[PDB]
């Protein structure tokens, strides 16, 4: 689908017309939950290394915390841009091809006759 | 920096520690054959590590604090109990066997190690490749069932396959009477009670399949108990041996690296000595196998790894 | 091998693989593949054993003719077209060639006879390599020729993988077999999207690939390769078991987990395109594939097995060295079903 | 011996140690505890308080509201001559019928 | 002390310790500038101020 | 739902720091707490729903869930610390964790606003629920009934996922308010005949339907005392709670789609009263009672009318209720002698005066007594059924009937007759077992004096 995209520069995991969107937010709920992923890893870290879980070696926790964050940061920006991409393209199609998309007559329930099925 | 193929790679390489007296000798004999003297002395004057015969708490002395720890958590097993009631209902002959076979598969690897990275060789008093004697003394004597040889040599086949046999096979030769006669002078209530076919049957597999089957891959010394006190005597013979003999000869810097790899490894030494062949004399039920592992869990400096075990004064484990 | 010589062959494998996702031209493609295959030979016999021997061979056998294939595939689409570039076929026999060589590759199910018995005849971290790196070479070019691929072919061997996977796993009591039946299985997941969304495909081979690799490495971390041996491995870490038993669930596909979430888009992208019977047959059979999970759950985990004396020696003994990475593709593998919006990334 | 196993143990009576065990734990003093706790948040709490702040909700379904809203409507159309309720619920001048 | 061997994590690794503490500081020093720089490169773009 | 979400969350944390002898203290506690606050969820608007996000929205078909879900985990604390007494920390901690994640797999199933979020949060709750029986069963029987529970409930699932994706393709969404703002009639068609039976038949087998529910025996009976609980008490009502919701887009297909699950239902009902006539095992008994009742459930479901939706949802409260209590009288007797065979210990009235008392409530209640809110919800679904065709009267009638003899045959034979001679273990019944019993049975009774919370929104 997006593979051959006209501009799309290979090898650049977040090209420069993505900076025209809102960055995520630090306390992005995705963003939390990608530093509690890493604060699992530690934990488990810590289980698989034998080491007391929750109090051995927070420098190492922190780290695995840390930098889980920091990739979340950017993949979340990727992810919002690939989005927008989307959707921007999704117009465009929507307006260059009005006659795929006509502008359906809307009507009101007092004409349209929907069939009433008893329960019964 | 534990050896390993970053160490490998730059300089470490074990030919250059290797030389004429880095090698591994075993003493062997009959119980109350006296190797004890023979094996200390040997190491004493050619200059090499002495390894007391691996016994059942040989792993609680290279672990932890080195202090031997209850039957129950290690072992499980007894020599008394098998002097006592060796053809007992609870499988501990066999029992003792494979455990002591472990020991001294891991006193094996341990001794390999101090070769392979210090350069000094090693005399052992007996090894893996002569544990099978007293297997077959007890299958003679009709205490092992048939099941219970086959899964021994199961074992065997599977781990000493991995390791390089002795540069020397030396060996005190003593009569059945007259270990007969220093068991009764020693007074070992339980030794008292050996019989002269267990003795004669431990005699038979060396003189039959041990000391024969060293004979083509290492060099064998045999010494009676009068030769066996002059020390002087056995090292010159010891220092006139060629050694060209067995895979030793044949050993370059890249095989001795994976030597060096698994031996460094005790939970690879030891991988196989708990293959799951169910045989009731070493099998543990569910039930007690997680509770043994439970109170050996609670012992002091065993619960994490060695430095995260506060409860014994270990410090920084916030930042380890 | 020397530790240079061993760095150097992976490294030799891993090129092969770049030079077949890098290049636009066939005869580098052709070329990378032949470089992966050179290297990888050596690291199958790295322990050289008769089984390792046997498994080198059979590997080498279907590699070699499925490159020649490949060979005779591209050179047919030159005749007819002049074109070296990794595009659309022009001729339908040389697509069908090049499917089957590349089905062949990668183990589908009518070629699937080398997996387990490779996988069987190597050591873990060989099969650790054969079954995570050896698959993007193949899945990347198909994922490039996926325009041109006949949906039907693909489909039927997409189908049949899944199916032989689930019924061959159901008869092993071998690890590695039941590894590379349920990889037989993942790759037919993989394929049965392919002619409808690379993406899909890209996703599902992340996750499997995440899933291989925690299994894999707890398999190494416990030395175990039988499902007996396995059976001990509680009454000496059962962290590793409970570990291995939440990733079993999520090689299942059990929600909450990330092993769903393949599925789940695969599925849902499937009845976009008016597949309906495909999915509900495909969702139907991974239930083999997680009955198998569950056994093997059952004996190392959710119950306890009999252990032995000798067990008692190996608790006072710790691990020499430490599986890299396994923590993070422990939580990779089973935590990420909350992120499943990211997967635009991969667009 | 078939293999290595515990005999299975017998069970313990925690009334031999503790003739006022109220069967929550083997120490006496977390077993009290555990009895006021357990008694405490359960009924002194989510029963009673529970009950009564049901009890007292405001209005559900807003029952009352709608009887005040029928009872304002029975007496306009009963003074006024029009019937109760009407069978047709909308009105049929905002209905176009088809044909 | 306790142990027979030296345990290799007997005390803490300085240099570890010290590269931990430093990458994780930089990692958030620059994670924050980056977003710092994100939203105000975002509203000149788009105009917002 | 953050507010009653995110301090259940907070159990697990609370639960592993907590001090080995604080875990049962600290849990029932604040699980107890958690069942407070969720009370709030019962103020219910007449017309709409509490829509709080654009996730979450409670209404008075779910609330009552909630709230049974936030009691019975307590109560589960209280039923499993006796047989985990002996048990290592970190495996009770585990046991706890388990039951904290499914009960807020299941609060967050009772209360998600899209159909594929509650299918994933409904699928979610078979891991935990697996753990248990598998892991903390008694018997080697507890591994393939843990076999049978996970596949009978993933192959109904299965095709229900395959339908919602089908569904959001066709429709473009899967919110539940959408889709009944939306609703469009299903035509007559095999394409449509197969979407409805998609749709239908996890929450089939999840009740379960006559016929699909060989795994219920099985995993009541080889499930701990809490895992019994929960199954008998919640999990069956996913399958009711999900089929209310999703009949709402299979109209009018449903009025001849039903007709083989209502004749398997109302027949099955009279099949499974009948074996508990004879049931050997008193947990087996107790499971094979919750079949008939759900059949119940399932004919109200599938008649579809204000009435027998009414009656539906009071049924699967005052069952939930009901079978859990009945599974802790089997429990407290099994931790005495040992054994779930029903003829073992006879007459326990001369032996446990109050735990008697105790088992006549509940068999009582499983009489569907008047004015308990059993027999109002059995009652609206029988006159709902009656509308339906005056002749569901004769099988109702005899279900009704049969389920009278088999409870009363159950409490005669355990409690009356004469003391077994050499049972001499049966100790007096501690404080907590007690407690057990009393805050299974007065909530029960209390909602007589306001049955309007437990109607449904159809009340
Ligand atoms: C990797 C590091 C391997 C290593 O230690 O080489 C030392 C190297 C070779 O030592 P050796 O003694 O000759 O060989 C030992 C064996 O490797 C056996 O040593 P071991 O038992 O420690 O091996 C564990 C095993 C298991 O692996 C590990 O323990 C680490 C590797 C797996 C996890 C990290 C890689 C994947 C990360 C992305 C995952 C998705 C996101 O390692 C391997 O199988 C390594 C294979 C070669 C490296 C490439 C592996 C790629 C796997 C993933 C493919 C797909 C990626 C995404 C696409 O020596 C050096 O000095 C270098
Ligand atoms: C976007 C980029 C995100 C990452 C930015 C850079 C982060 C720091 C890079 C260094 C690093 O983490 O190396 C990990 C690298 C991974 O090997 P490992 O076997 O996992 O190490 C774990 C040991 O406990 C390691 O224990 P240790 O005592 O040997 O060393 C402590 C260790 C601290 O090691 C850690 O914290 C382990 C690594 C944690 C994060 C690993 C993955 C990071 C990327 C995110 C992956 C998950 C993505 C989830 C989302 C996917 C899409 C939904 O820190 C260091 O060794 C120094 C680091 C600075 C040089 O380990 C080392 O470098 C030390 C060995
Ligand atoms: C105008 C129209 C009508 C409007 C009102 C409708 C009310 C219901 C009418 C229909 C009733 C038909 C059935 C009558 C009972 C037949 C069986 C019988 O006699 O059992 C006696 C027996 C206790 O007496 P026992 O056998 O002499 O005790 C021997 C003990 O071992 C040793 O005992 P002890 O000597 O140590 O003395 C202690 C004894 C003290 O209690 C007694 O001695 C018996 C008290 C009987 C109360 C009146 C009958 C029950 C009425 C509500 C049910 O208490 C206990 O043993 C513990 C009981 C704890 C729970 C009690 C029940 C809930 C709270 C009270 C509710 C009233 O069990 C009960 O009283 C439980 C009856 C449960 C019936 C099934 C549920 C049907 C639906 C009820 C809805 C109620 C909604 C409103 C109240 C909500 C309260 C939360
Ligand atoms: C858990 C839920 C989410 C699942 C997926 C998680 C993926 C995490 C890692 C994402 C890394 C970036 C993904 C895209 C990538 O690899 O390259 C993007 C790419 C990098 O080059 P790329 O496009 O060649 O890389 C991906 C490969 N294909 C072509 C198949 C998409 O970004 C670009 O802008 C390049 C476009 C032109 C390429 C020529
Ligand atoms: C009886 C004798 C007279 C009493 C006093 C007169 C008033 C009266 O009866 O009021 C009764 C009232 C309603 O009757 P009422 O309408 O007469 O109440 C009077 C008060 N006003 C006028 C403000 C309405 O109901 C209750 O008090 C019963 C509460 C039932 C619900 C209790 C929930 C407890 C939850 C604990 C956890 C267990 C949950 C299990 C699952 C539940 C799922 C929903
Ligand atoms: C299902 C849960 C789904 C959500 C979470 C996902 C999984 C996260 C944890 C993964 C597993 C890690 C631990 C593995 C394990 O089983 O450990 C066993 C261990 C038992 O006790 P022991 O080993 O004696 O403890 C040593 C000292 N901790 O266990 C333990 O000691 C503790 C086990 C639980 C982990 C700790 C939880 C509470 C920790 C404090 C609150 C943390 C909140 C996050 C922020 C932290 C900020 C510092
Ligand atoms: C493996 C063993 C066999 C498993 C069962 C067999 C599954 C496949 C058999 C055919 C199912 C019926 C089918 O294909 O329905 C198609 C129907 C219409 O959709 P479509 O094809 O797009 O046509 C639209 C109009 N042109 O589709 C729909 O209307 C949507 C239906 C989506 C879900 C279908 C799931 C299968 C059918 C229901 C099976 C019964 C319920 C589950 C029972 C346990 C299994
Ligand atoms: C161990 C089994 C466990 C459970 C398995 C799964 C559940 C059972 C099977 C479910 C699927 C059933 C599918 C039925 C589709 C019916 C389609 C149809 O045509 O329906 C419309 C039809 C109208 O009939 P008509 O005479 O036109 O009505 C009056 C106006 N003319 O009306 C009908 O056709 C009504 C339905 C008639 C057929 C069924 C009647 C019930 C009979 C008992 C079925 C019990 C289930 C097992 C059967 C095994 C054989
Ligand atoms: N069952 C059994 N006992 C063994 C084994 N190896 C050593 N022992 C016992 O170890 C004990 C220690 O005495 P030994 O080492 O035999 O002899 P000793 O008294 O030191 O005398 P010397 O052999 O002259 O040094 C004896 O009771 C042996 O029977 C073995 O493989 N099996
Ligand atoms: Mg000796």
């Amino acid at each position: 689908m997006m593979s051959g995209r006209p501009g799309r520069v290979p090898l650049q995991f977040l090209p420069n017309e993505a900076r025209s969107l809102p960055p995520p937010k630090l306390t992005d709920p995705r963003l939390v939950y990608m530093g509690f992923l890493g604060y699992c890893s530690g934990l488990i870290d810590n289980a698989i290394r034998r080491r007391p879980v929750v109090s051995a070696g927070l420098h190492r926790q922190l780290l695995y915390v840390t930098s889980f964050v920091f990739f979340g940061y950017y993949l979340l920006k990727r992810q919002d841009y690939m989005y927008a991409l989307r959707d921007h393209d999704m117009f465009a199609y929507v307006k260059s091809h009005p006659e795929d998309f006509p502008e359906k007559d809307k009507k009101t329930y007092g004409e349209i006759l929907e069939e009433f099925h008893p329960v019964r | 920096l534990q050896y390993g193929p970053l160490a490998f790679v730059l300089g470490e390489r074990t030919t250059r520690k290797l030389t004429e007296t880095s090698k591994v000798i075993t003493v062997d004999g009959n119980i109350c054959s006296g190797k004890g003297r023979l094996a200390r002395e040997i190491a004493e004057k050619l200059g090499l590590r002495h390894f007391p015969e691996a016994g059942i708490h040989y792993a609680d002395s290279t672990t932890g604090d080195g202090k031997p720890l209850d039957v129950q958590l290690s072992g499980n097993c007894s020599l008394e109990k098998f002097y006592d009631d060796p053809k007992s209902n609870d499988g501990n002959s066999y029992r003792l066997q494979s455990w002591l076979y472990a020991s001294r598969l891991l006193q094996y690897a341990d001794a390999l190690e101090h070769l392979l990275s210090t350069g000094q060789g090693v005399v052992l008093e007996r090894s893996i490749y002569s544990d099978f004697v007293f297997l077959e003394a007890m299958y003679r004597q009709g205490f092992i069932r048939k099941q219970c040889v086959e899964h021994y040599n199961e074992v065997k086949k599977v781990t000493a396959c991995e390791y390089l046999p002795p540069h020397v096979v030396v060996y005190v030769d003593v009569p059945v009477p007259e270990i007969q006669s220093r068991i009764q002078k020693k007074g070992n209530p339980h030794e008292m009670k050996i019989t002269a076919a267990y003795l004669q049957d431990i005699e038979n597999a060396y003189k039959k399949t041990f000391l024969p089957e060293m004979s083509e891959k290492c060099e064998v010394l045999q010494y009676s108990a009068r030769e066996a006190e002059d020390a002087e005597k056995v090292v010159e013979d010891i220092e006139y041996l060629k050694c060209d003999k067995g895979p030793w000869p044949d050993q370059d810097d890249r095989t001795f690296h994976r030597l060096r790899m698994l031996v460094q490894n005790k939970l690879e030494v030891l991988n196989y000595t708990t293959i799951p062949v169910y045989l009731p004399e070493i099998t543990i039920g569910a039930h007690q196998s997680d509770r043994v592992f439970q109170k050996f869990t609670e012992l002091p400096g065993r619960k994490y790894s060695p430095g995260y075990n506060e409860d014994v004064g270990d410090k920084w484990i916030w930042l380890k | 091998m020397n530790p240079i010589i061993y760095t150097t062959l992976i490294m030799t494998v891993m090129s092969g693989t770049m030079l077949v996702m890098i290049s636009s031209h066939w005869l580098l493609i052709w070329i990378g593949f032949e470089m992966n295959l050179l290297a990888m030979i050596p690291v199958l016999m790295k322990n050289f054993n008769p089984r390792a021997t046997e498994a080198a061979t059979k590997y080498f056998l279907t590699q070699a003719t499925a490159s020649m294939m490949l060979m005779m595939a591209i050179i047919i689409n030159l005749l007819y077209s002049g074109q070296w570039t990794i595009t659309k076929m022009f001729n339908p026999v040389a697509m069908t060639m090049m499917t089957m060589a590349l089905a062949m590759k990668l183990g589908l199910s009518p070629f699937h006879f080398w997996v387990p018995e490779v996988t069987q005849g190597i050591s873990l971290q060989a099969g650790l390599l054969l079954l995570t790196w050896q698959k993007l070479a193949p899945l990347s070019v198909l994922c490039q020729i996926s325009q041109s691929i006949n949906p039907n072919l693909m489909l039927t061997m997409a189908m049949l993988s899944i199916l032989i996977g689930g019924w061959g796993g159901l008869n092993q009591t071998q690890l590695r077999k039941i590894m590379a039946y349920s990889s037989i299985a993942h790759m037919g997941w993989m394929t049965a999207v392919l002619p409808y969304n690379t993406t899909m495909t890209i996703l599902n081979l992340l996750i499997y690939i995440t899933m291989t690799l925690a299994m894999f490495m707890l398999l190494i971390h416990s030395s175990a390769t039988t499902t007996l041996s396995l059976s001990h491995t509680w009454n000496k870490m059962p962290v590793i078991t409970s570990l291995m038993m939440v990733t079993l669930l999520s090689m299942g596909g059990l929600p909450p987990l990330s092993g769903f979430m393949p599925k789940w888009m695969i599925i849902q992208e499937m009845t976009k395109n008016e597949s309906i019977i495909m999915p509900t047959l495909m969702a139907m059979t991974a239930l083999l594939n997680l009955y198998f999970y569950m056994r093997l759950a059952y004996s190392s985990s959710l119950t306890m097995f009999p252990s032995t004396n000798n067990m008692k020696m190996k608790w006072q003994f710790e691990h020499t060295k430490q599986m890299k990475l396994l923590p993070t593709m422990i939580v990779l593998s089973t935590l990420v079903l909350p992120m499943t919006p990211a997967l635009s990334s991969l667009n | 011996i078939r293999l290595q196993e515990d005999p299975d143990p017998e069970d313990e009576n925690l009334y031999e140690k503790n003739p006022d065990s109220h069967g929550y734990d083997k120490d006496p003093i977390v077993d009290l505890w555990n009895m006021r706790v357990v008694f405490f948040f359960g009924f002194s709490i989510v029963l009673v308080l529970g009950s009564t702040f049901v009890a007292y909700l405001p209005d559900y379904r807003m029952q009352e509201w709608a009887r005040r809203e029928a009872e304002r409507l029975v007496k306009y159309r009963e003074a006024n001559g029009l019937p109760l309720m009407e069978s047709n619920c909308f009105d049929p001048n905002k209905i176009q019928l088809p044909e | 002390k306790f142990y027979i061997r030296e345990p290799p994590h007997g005390s803490p690794d300085w240099l570890k310790v010290g590269l931990t503490l430093g990458t994780s500081v930089f990692l958030w020093i620059y994670l924050i500038k980056q977003h710092k720089e994100d939203v105000l490169e975002y509203k000149r773009r788009n105009g917002l101020e | 739902m953050l507010k009653i979400i995110i301090p259940t969350t907070m159990l697990l944390p609370m639960t592993w720091m907590s001090k080995h002898n604080m875990i049962w203290i600290n849990a029932t506690v604040h699980s107890l707490l958690i069942s407070l606050i969720s009370l709030s969820l019962l103020n219910q608007l007449g017309e709409n729903s509490l829509n709080f996000s654009l996730t979450f929205f409670s209404d008075s078909l779910s609330a009552p869930l909630l709230v049974l879900t936030t009691w019975l985990l307590p109560l589960m604390l209280m039923a499993s610390q006796s047989h985990l007494s002996k048990e290592t920390t970190t495996r009770k901690k585990l046991y706890i964790t388990m039951l904290i994640l499914l009960q807020l797999f299941l609060i967050m199933t009772f209360t998600a606003t899209e159909l594929i979020l509650f299918y994933i949060l409904f699928e979610a709750t078979l891991v935990p629920t697996l753990i248990i029986i598998t892991r903390w069963g008694n018997q080697t029987e507890r591994l393939n009934a843990g076999l049978y529970f996970l596949f009978y409930t993933l192959a109904g699932s299965l095709p229900l996922l395959v339908a919602l994706v089908y569904i959001q393709n066709t429709t473009g969404s899967l919110n539940f308010l959408i889709i009944h703002y939306w609703s469009h009639p299903l035509s007559n068609s095999w394409s449509n005949i197969f979407m409805w039976l998609a749709c239908i038949m996890a929450f089939m087998v999840k009740m379960p339907l006559y016929g699909l529910h060989l795994w219920l025996p099985k995993a009541h009976v080889e499930a701990p005392i809490a895992g019994s609980m929960v199954l008998a008490a919640v999990l069956l009502k996913l399958g009711g709670y999900g089929m209310m919701r999703i009949t709402t887009i299979l109209n009018p297909l449903t009025n001849y789609m039903a007709y083989p699950f209502l004749m398997l239902s109302m027949w099955g009902m009279i099949m499974t009263s009948s074996i508990c006539l004879r049931q050997t095992d008193l947990k087996s008994l107790i499971a094979y009672s919750s079949v008939s009742h759900m059949a119940l459930v399932i004919v109200a479901i599938m008649i579809q009318t204000p009435w027998s939706f009414m009656g539906a949802t009071a049924l699967m409260i005052a069952h939930g209720l009901t079978s859990s209590m009945l599974f802790c009288l089997a429990n407290t007797n099994y931790e005495r002698v040992h054994s779930r065979t029903m003829i073992l210990a006879r007459g326990l009235q001369t032996l446990l005066p109050l735990m008697a008392t105790w088992w006549l409530m509940a068999s009582l209640t499983n009489l569907a007594l008047p004015p308990s809110i059993n027999l109002i919800g059995e009652l609206f679904i029988i006159t709902a059924s009656f509308s339906w065709s005056n002749i569901t009267i004769i099988l109702m009638g005899m279900n009704m009937m049969i389920t009278a003899l088999y409870s009363l045959y159950m409490l005669i034979t355990t409690q009356r007759g004469k003391y077994t001679h050499h049972i001499n273990n049966i100790k007096a019944s501690f404080t907590r077992e007690n407690a057990l019993m009393a805050l299974h049975i007065l909530p029960l009774l209390l909602l007589t004096l306001n049955p309007k919370m437990i109607l449904g929104p159809l009340y």
